[PDB]
């Protein structure tokens, strides 16, 4: 491991964004960092915020339990979105319908 | 054995078995088998152990403490007398804790022995428990983890001051 | 007196002996499950003797045999209190565990870790019998946490499966909320009554006992899976079928109702707790029955069935009938365990296929399992002069002719009809009709262990309710003078439920396709309760556990204010001090300034 | 949209996947076999009615409307096979799947109980270490520059050699060890 | 419980369920009979055949492998790979 | 107390004149002999403490800490002999000498009757600990961790020295028995307020208190295994012991002056516990668990009831044992997989069954499973805080959830599931690691049988 | 880019290769066995067992049970002379001089 | 007709109901080809260094180290004190402390007032 592989500050110029997307092993137009609100996120990408239950259960992963691949940029809350924890998978009926029916 | 005056128990009253049927109950047969197969070898082994203990006899004694003057006759910041007064107070404190424990054990024994008539047949034990709990609470409560004889004396002085003042209001 | 205590503690020591036997092992044990089964059967006999003695005489005893810890005024000793409840609940649990272990030694034969499984089951039974025979609150708390941890381990038995780990952790969470309630009750009892033993609690008999009853009701809600803390009981059958047969059907889940049974004078001298726990029990039994109406997993159906039964136990506690609740525990354990053994037999005969839409036509193929399942369903519904009739119907006999909540009574009658409905749903879909399993047929039930254990629990579910109901002494005034339309309420409700559910199944036989409504999706997705909360309560915790506590406070602001602002201040002062250009002229100008300040302003020369 | 063989999913593949999941959900709703046969033949007729469609945007609109139909008509809990993901016994035996390299850490006292098995294991390891450099030298000369564009692997080209990266797909543990 | 499988047994099984199809003549098909090439079948008929395979052997074949099996011998090879037959 | 100081100081010629191959054997043997010798401090009386001379004494509070320290030294010697196997002999002897000096300073800190002697060796414990952390720590951040630890401790504890010298000038003595018999009440003034703050803040930092705990998740992580044992099992308890000693003189201002700090722990033990739910690091998880347990100890000391004091003593001993065992397990995993992150190595019950059993038992003792002394201490603190106020039980009960919610979580991701495929250097468990686990755990379960020897001086 | 002279990181050593009977204490087999014997002898059979025997037979720890015996005296006195079982004052109120007010 | 399904935070939109799946533009094909190329490169590297018979140890992952360094050691240098961070720190840092301090102070003041007036029931309370 070398010092240029660790995450750095928030990128502003397009060439720093390109180098960051090259660092995180993703396309330049697919790399969207967190907004620069000074919350310490830095240049870590903002993933589409889906649980690990939503991944393909039949494609052979490098980590079959985690449903993850070696070298893939993992989510900021991957320790939150594992299959042992909170799931975001779609439901047959709507969320507001469930809340209204249960509360009623 | 233990002393029956400290731990009181009423003489028991066991009814005679007067059966009304002809089927033999298994309890009597199992009891006879119990004094046959269990009680006899246990008692024989205990007799052998008791003979071996009677072969070699020695004694031990209950330690007695004489009375040292308490904190009320101790000069302030005179550690030589206050140390003895505080040691006596702590020994007394432990003794009173065990006294309250004995009364609690008496109350629980009364409740279990009486069974379904416990709230009538255990009035005396409950009154004794209330008296000893009231006196313990008036003697030792609200001192803290750093309790000492001086804090107990201050609490008692405040209680007697309050009692005298309340008497003076209603006189 | 000497035979009594000796035989009871022999039962306890005999139960704890094989744990030491396996822990001191070196070789490969020559069929350790047979050793455990023989030990538990012998302990069943040894505990049957003092139950017979109590039936003959009426002896209740308390053995404070080992003094443990004197916390000044408080004294804690190893105390066993054996009364009506403990002495009539120990042998029923031993008989059920004997049948469950025989079914386990048949069912789990291919497991290479079968010795660990039998040791875990023995440890759970040890903790349960520690719980039910405890006198002080510390020992009963020990049994409470022991059965919780053993439930965790037995649910997460298949530790490679993530669903088993999730279910075990969820059960731990709900049991720890029950532990919050139990801890609050113990706290009030120590602070206000200066005791943990039950004798002083019952003798002092407090009147302002709302808070300890609230804590005990919270603990019973957590352990027995009432409403609010229910979904761990259905969701925690990822483990083996003997585990679901012993843990979540007959023995562990009645611990909350047992705890409320032990504290029956405090509940009998308070109406607010009785009212709210009656309402909670009726809500639980209606909710779980309505969920079980449209379920398709057989073990999920039986889980909702036993949770509805626990709700009925809560209801009959709430109307000041605790001995009826204990009799219902002893009655319900038999046929609930037996139904789970029958379910496991069908699962094993169909190669681990648990969906009810892939089984059928098993009436003639598996006749003994069919007969036992039919008898168990009839006993669960409340067929007259079976075991359930000797408890469950009597509960309704007190539910009508008493000063109860009207809505609670109406929903528990609707719940009774729903129990009838899902019982015949199980019977129709599992047994009758035409086959739906794969073409290769490996149907077999000819093993001595499974047949013998099912036969033993069949004899139990046929006669034990009659035996216990005619052997226990009357602890209350039975209510029998009532009108004819209150006497036959339960039987008529069960019959009409049978008719409606038979009509429902016949309409499933019709050649029509219909889209599901909102009621079907509400009753199929578990009232939307494990879908909202299990997605909302973790999320609102875990982000709060990461964005605020982990990052914003500990990693940013507490790092900012105390050490780093100080470090920046000293760095800035150090840079300002040592920014000198090394010029003697400025140094001597500073000397002149210092002398002038000390003479004129600071007045150091006076 | 996530496949090891193709980058994307074609329209025919989407239609076939929709037909598969719709038939499975209909089988879930229609537990009895004859009723399922009636409505499965009805669904087959409904899929065969628009089979010969040549306008691509009309086929795409029909596909989207059929997806909306299916999502409105799901079973809240469909039937899952016991070993498929979401099933009752999915990944149950993964605690028993011990990898074979643990056999390298066995004591010689317990290795003496299985002589022929460990001789065969030694010859298998010898074959692997004999073929590994051939496999990697085949891997460098087959793929174009800039890295492989697909995850698919070449087979054993010449004679007397083994396919590249074969050890962890041949020596994988059994389903029921 | 769980009787062992064998290659000729599973081949007999897949052929036996294949001759029970009304779209297939039992006197023409062999173990290398393509569906839309040698038998003139359809893609939807291949999907129904794969669902029959799943309902016969009790395990579900994934779609990304269901779109590749085109002959009975390929289904035999896939079932043999997934069930680890002939140890 | 000279019968324990002299053999401890003679351990240095024992470890400096030994051969290059038998330093570990000799040091472990003689430290185990000293641990056996340590049992002669149980001669405690129901009224009077055990006074040896004018310089040393030991009541029933210091005795379990002394026994724990002299039992803990051989455990560190057995643990820290694998990552120093390739080390130079002179540096190995220097490491053993640092451990010996730390034990000597600790066991004469716990027995000093005079308060400034207690302060002097309470700060003499800084030097070997800091040297160990900054010398034999692995990664870059050991230097920053050492700076943070040293400066938090000293900047908190210099006003303690000023206040103690003020006490010596005012009361006339600093002997604890004389102060027990010459204690005067402290009235309400700003001078007494800052007197209380100066006496308390050193132990607040060393406890650690929430908001002053920032040196714990560094110094507990960058340090080696023996450094982790002393950091989690003695020094925090040393701060607690000093707090118990010095709260005697600060009455009755404490009855309001402890009002903020209790909140700073009552909420604090929530937040840090929640951190363990979202920690990517195993050692950091153990450190934050230590923060939560010691915050509970802080509340127990500050409400100053007898039940809280016995709960604090039992909790300190049990938490020291459990945290040391957990650090040993995490260090074994780090030695096997060469990374500290928790998610890298999974499913280790399939490969290491007995170490999985030790993991399960350690996690069960972490979440206060009855009848262990962890549950005894937690329970007694719960009773005392319920007597203090009612709503506190909520702040207890929620904690009783979250603790388990990380402990079993720590049990799952390290032991359950499917194992990592590419990690194939999982060697079978050595006899040394299993012996270390058993020597950590069996005294705890044996102490569950006879807990009355660790229930404080007012049992 | 040219970089400084530095030894590469050595490969991780396995103690079970050169010594399949290793206890994990040392590379030398005799030293390994003697260290294991020393640890197991002086830890389990010297400190643990004898320490448990010592703690189990402590001579009346903290005078505790002695107080119980004293209670069995005191109540036996105070139930025999008709005295109150416990007084509400720790010290004699006669010998306490309250301040006047 | 049919009720439209809308996404939520805890219930995402299904893949089959997403319009963006059905977009068959050439730019989407190029994007998916580049994503597949990146995935194939990473998979090839992983299973090249993973199938090696000589290697014994851990195949380290730069993404895991990147994630840990971003989660732990990169939070402070990318933090800037502004109105949002200061208001969040003051709201969630000293809010609950003040709230619980006021609650406990109020309860204990009421309890002490009741105790010193001889109103609270403290009959059997002798263990504190």
């Amino acid at each position: 491991i070398t010092k240029d592989m660790l995450p750095g500050p928030y990128p502003k110029t397009p060439e720093e964004r390109a180098a960051a997307a090259k660092k995180y092993n993703m396309r330049v137009e697919d790399y969207e960092p967190y907004p620069d609100d000074g919350m310490g996120y830095g240049d870590y990408p903002k993933l589409p915020d889906r649980s690990q239950q939503e991944r393909d259960p039949w494609y052979d992963w490098d980590h079959p339990d985690l449903r993850l691949n070696w070298g893939e940029p993992m989510h900021w809350d991957l320790d939150m979105y594992i299959r042992n924890r909170v799931d975001t998978s779609p439901t047959p009926v709507n969320w507001n319908l469930m809340c209204k029916h249960l509360f009623g | 054995s233990w002393d029956k005056d400290v731990y009181p128990e009423p003489p028991r009253r066991t009814p005679a078995p007067s059966p009304q049927t002809s089927l033999p109950n298994p309890i009597t047969y199992l009891t006879k088998a119990f004094d046959l197969l269990v009680d006899r070898p246990v008692t024989l082994v205990r007799e052998f152990i008791e003979r071996q203990h009677a072969k070699n006899k020695y004694y031990y004694y209950h330690r007695e403490f004489r009375r040292v003057p308490d904190i009320t006759e101790c000069h302030e910041k005179d550690v030589l007398c206050m140390f003895e007064a505080e040691m006596q107070w702590k020994r007394d404190y432990k003794v009173d804790q065990e006294i309250v424990n004995i009364i609690q054990e008496r109350l629980k024994a009364c409740q279990q022995r009486e069974g379904e008539s416990h709230r009538q047949n255990c009035a005396k034990e409950l009154q004794q428990f209330t008296q000893v709990v009231k006196a313990y609470q008036d003697r030792y409560h609200d001192l803290g983890a750093h309790y000492s004889a001086r804090k107990c004396l201050a609490k008692q002085k405040q209680r007697m001051l309050a009692e005298r003042k309340a008497t003076k209001e209603a006189a | 007196m000497n035979l009594f205590s000796s035989l009871t503690l022999v039962t306890l020591i005999l139960l704890t002996m094989p744990i030491a036997a396996i822990n001191f092992n070196t070789h490969k044990f020559t069929n350790y499950p047979l050793y455990v089964k023989t030990t538990i059967s012998c302990a069943f006999i040894t505990s049957m003797i003092p139950t017979m003695m109590f039936i003959h005489t009426g002896q209740e005893m308390i053995i404070s045999n080992w003094h443990w810890l004197t916390i000044q005024t408080l004294k804690l000793s190893l105390s066993f209190k054996m009364d009506f409840f403990s002495m009539m609940f120990v042998p029923v649990a031993l008989f059920v565990t004997w049948s469950i272990m025989e079914f386990s030694m048949w069912y789990m034969h291919s497991d290479p870790n079968i010795n660990q499984f039998f040791k875990y089951l023995l440890l759970f039974l040890i903790t349960m019998l520690i719980l039910v025979t405890a006198n002080n609150l510390f020992q009963l708390f020990i049994g409470w946490e022991g059965v919780g941890i053993m439930s965790f381990l037995l649910i997460g038995w298949w530790y490679g499966r993530t669903d088993a780990n999730t279910a075990a952790l969820q059960a731990i969470l709900y049991n720890r909320i029950g532990d919050i309630g139990f801890i609050l009750a113990m706290a009030w009892f120590l602070i206000n009554l200066n005791t943990w033993d039950l004798q002083q609690i019952f003798m002092l008999n407090p009147n302002d006992s709302n808070l300890p009853l609230m804590g005990l009701i919270l603990a019973a809600t957590g352990k027995s899976a009432q409403f609010g803390l229910h979904p761990w009981l259905p969701s925690a059958m990822e483990g083996p079928t003997p585990v679901s047969a012993l843990l979540h059907s007959s023995t562990m889940v009645v611990a909350g109702i047992f705890l409320l049974i032990r504290f029956y004078p405090l509940t009998e001298n308070n109406k607010f707790g009785q009212s709210i726990m009656l309402c909670l029990g009726a809500m639980t039994t209606l909710f779980t029955a309505m969920c079980a109406l449209t379920q398709n997993d057989i073990k999920k159906i039986i889980a909702f069935s036993t949770s509805s039964q626990l709700g009925l136990m809560m209801v009959t506690i709430g109307i000041n009938q605790p001995h009826l609740a204990f009799l219902h525990i002893c009655t319900h354990a038999f046929f609930k365990a037996m139904l789970f053994m029958c379910s496991g037999s069908i699962i094993h005969s169909l190669n681990d296929e648990q969906d009810i839409r892939k089984m059928g036509g098993l009436f003639k193929a598996m006749p003994f399992t069919t007969t036992a399942l039919i008898i168990g369903s009839l006993a669960l519904t409340g067929m007259p002069f079976l075991t359930g009739f000797y408890s469950k119907d009597l509960i309704i006999e007190s539910a009508n002719t008493s000063y109860t909540n009207a809505w609670a009574l109406l929903m528990t009658l609707v719940a009774t009809s729903f129990t009838a409905i899902y019982s015949t749903r199980i019977i129709f879909f599992a047994l009758l009709g035409q086959p739906r399993f794969p073409t290769l047929i490996n149907i077999n039930e000819n093993n001595p262990f499974l047949i013998n254990s099912i036969k033993r629990l069949l004899i139990g579910s046929l006669f034990a309710g009659f035996i216990i109901s005619n052997n226990i002494p009357p602890m209350t005034i039975p209510q029998m003078t009532m009108p004819h339309y209150l006497k036959m309420t339960a039987l008529t409700v069960t019959i009409l439920g049978f008719i409606l559910a038979l009509e429902i199944s016949n309409t499933t036989h019709y050649l029509k396709f219909n889209y599901p409504s909102n009621t079907f999706k509400f009753s199929n997705l578990l009232g939307y309760y494990p879908t909202i909360m299990h997605r909302l309560t973790p999320y609102m915790n875990l982000t709060m556990s990461q964005k605020s506590a982990s990052s914003l406070l500990d990693l940013i602001w507490l790092e900012t204010i105390l050490p780093k602002t100080i470090s920046l201040a000293q760095m800035k002062m150090s840079t300002t001090i040592t920014s000198q250009k090394g010029l003697i002229k400025l140094y001597f100008l500073s000397f002149l300034i210092t002398i002038l300040i000390s003479t004129t302003l600071l007045n150091f020369h006076e | 949209a996530f496949l090891p063989s193709a980058a994307y999913l074609t329209h025919q593949q989407k239609v076939l996947q929709l037909y598969k999941r719709a038939l499975r959900h209909l089988e879930s709703r229609c537990v009895h076999r004859d009723k399922y046969r009636y409505f499965a033949c009805l669904l087959r007729a409904r899929f065969d009615e628009h089979k010969n469609e040549k306008d691509m945007v009309k086929a795409t609109q029909l596909l989207r409307e059929a997806e909306k139909e299916f999502w409105h008509g799901q079973h809240p809990q469909p039937y899952i096979f016991p070993e498929s993901p979401g099933g009752t016994s999915y990944e149950r035996y993964e605690c028993y799947k011990v990898p074979e390299w643990c056999l390298d850490d066995w004591h010689p006292s317990e290795k003496a109980m299985y002589p022929d098995y460990f001789a065969k294991r030694e010859q298998w390891k010898k074959l692997r270490r004999e073929s590994w450099e051939r496999e990697v030298k085949q891997l460098q000369e087959e793929t174009p520059v800039g890295g492989p564009r697909t995850e698919a692997l070449p087979p054993a080209r010449k004679q007397g050699d083994l396919p590249p990266l074969w050890w962890h797909i041949v020596t994988r543990p059994r389903e029921r060890p | 419980d769980a009787p062992p499988l064998t290659l000729e047994g599973i081949k007999d099984r897949v052929l036996y369920v294949l001759k029970l199809y009304d779209k297939i003549d039992p006197e023409k098909l062999s173990v290398n009979s393509h569906f839309m090439k040698d038998l003139g079948l359809d893609s939807l008929d291949q999907v129904e055949i794969i669902m029959a395979m799943e309902d016969e052997f009790g395990f579900e074949i994934p779609d990304i492998d269901a779109e590749k099996l085109m002959c009975p011998q390929e289904i035999v090879d896939y079932i043999a790979d997934k069930k680890d037959v002939y140890e | 107390m000279l019968k324990y100081i002299i053999p401890t100081m003679m351990l240095m010629p024992l470890t400096w004149l030994s051969k290059n191959s038998m330093i570990w054997i000799n040091t472990t043997l003689h430290s185990l002999l000293i641990s056996l010798t340590s049992l002669l401090l149980l001669n405690q009386f129901g009224d009077n403490s055990l006074n040896f001379s004018l310089t040393f004494f030991s009541d029933s509070l210091s005795t379990p800490l002394l026994i724990l320290t002299m039992w803990l030294l051989p455990l560190m010697l057995m643990a820290s002999q694998h990552h120093l196997s390739k080390e130079n002999l002179a540096r190995k002897k220097l490491f053993i000498s640092m451990l010996i000096l730390l034990q000597l300073f600790l066991i004469m800190t716990f027995t000093a009757t005079e308060l400034i002697f207690f302060y002097i060796m309470f700060e003499a414990t800084l030097v070997p600990t800091l040297i160990i952390i900054t010398r034999w720590g692995n990664q870059t951040e050991r230097l920053n961790a050492g700076l943070y630890f040293l400066f938090y401790t000293l900047a908190g504890s210099l006003p303690l020295l000023v206040a103690l010298i003020y006490i010596q000038n005012t009361m006339g003595s600093l002997n604890f028995l004389i102060l027990q018999y010459w204690v005067q009440p402290m009235p309400n003034s700003w001078s007494n307020t800052f007197m209380w703050l100066a006496c308390m803040m050193a132990f607040m930092v060393k406890m650690p208190l929430y908001g002053l705990h920032l040196w714990l998740p560094k110094a507990h992580v960058e340090a080696p295994i023996a450094g982790s044992m002393v950091l989690a099992a003695i020094l925090l308890k040393l701060g607690g012991y000093g707090m118990m000693r010095i709260t005697l003189l600060l009455n009755p201002i404490t009855d309001f002056m402890a009002y903020p700090f209790i909140m700073l722990s009552l909420w604090g033990m929530i937040m840090t516990s929640s951190i363990c739910l979202r920690q990517t690091d195993l050692k950091s998880l153990i450190a934050y668990s230590s923060v939560s347990h010691m915050a509970l100890v802080i509340v127990a000391i500050l409400i100053q009831t007898p039940w809280s004091y016995m709960g604090a003593t039992a909790l300190m001993i049990a938490h020291g044992l459990t945290s040391s065992m957990l650090f040993c397990l995490a260090n074994s995993n780090y030695e096997r997989v060469h990374s500290r992150t928790m998610i890298l190595a999974r499913g280790l019950q399939t490969l290491l069954p007995l170490m999985a059993a030790w993991w399960l038992l350690a996690s069960l003792t972490n979440l206060a499973l009855p009848p262990s002394i962890n549950l005894i201490g937690e329970l007694f603190v719960v009773m005392s805080t319920f007597s203090w106020s009612n709503i506190t039980i909520i702040l207890m009960g929620l904690n009783m959830v979250i603790t388990a919610l990380y402990s079993l979580y720590m049990l799952i991701t390290t032991q359950r599931g499917k194992h990592t495929h590419h990690i194939n250097n999982i060697l079978p468990s050595f006899t040394r690691e299993n012996a270390l686990m058993s020597l950590h755990m069996l005294p705890l379960l044996l102490l569950s049988l006879n807990p009355k020897i660790i229930l404080g001086p007012l049992y | 880019t040219l970089r400084w002279q530095e030894d590469p990181e050595p490969e991780d050593e396995n103690l079970y290769e050169k010594n399949p009977d290793s206890h994990g204490y040392d590379k030398d087999p005799a030293v390994d066995v003697w260290n294991m014997r020393v640890v197991f002898f002086f830890g389990f059979s010297i400190v643990l067992v004898l320490g448990s025997t010592f703690v189990a037979y402590l001579p009346d720890y903290r005078m505790q049970e002695w107080a119980r015996r004293e209670a069995e005296r005191l109540v036996k006195y105070r139930e025999a002379h008709g005295l109150p079982l416990m007084e509400s004052n720790c010290f004699d109120p006669s010998k306490i001089q309250l301040p006047e007010d | 007709s049919f009720p439209k399904y809308e996404p939520s935070r805890l219930a995402s939109l299904p893949t089959t109901l997403d319009p963006a799946e059905y977009d068959i533009s050439s730019e989407t094909r190029k994007a998916q080809a580049e994503r597949l190329a990146i995935r194939s490169r990473l998979k090839r590297e992983y299973q090249l260094q993973y199938n090696d018979p000589s290697r014994r140890g851990v195949v380290e992952d730069p993404a895991l180290i990147r994630w840990t360094c971003a989660r732990s050691a990169n939070v402070y240098p990318n933090f800037r004190p502004n109105t949002k961070t200061s208001l969040l720190g003051a709201l969630f840092g000293i809010g609950p402390l003040i709230f619980w301090y006021y609650v406990f102070k109020t309860d204990r003041d009421r309890k002490e007032k009741l105790i010193q007036e001889g109103k609270l029931d403290r009959t059997f309370n002798i263990s504190y």
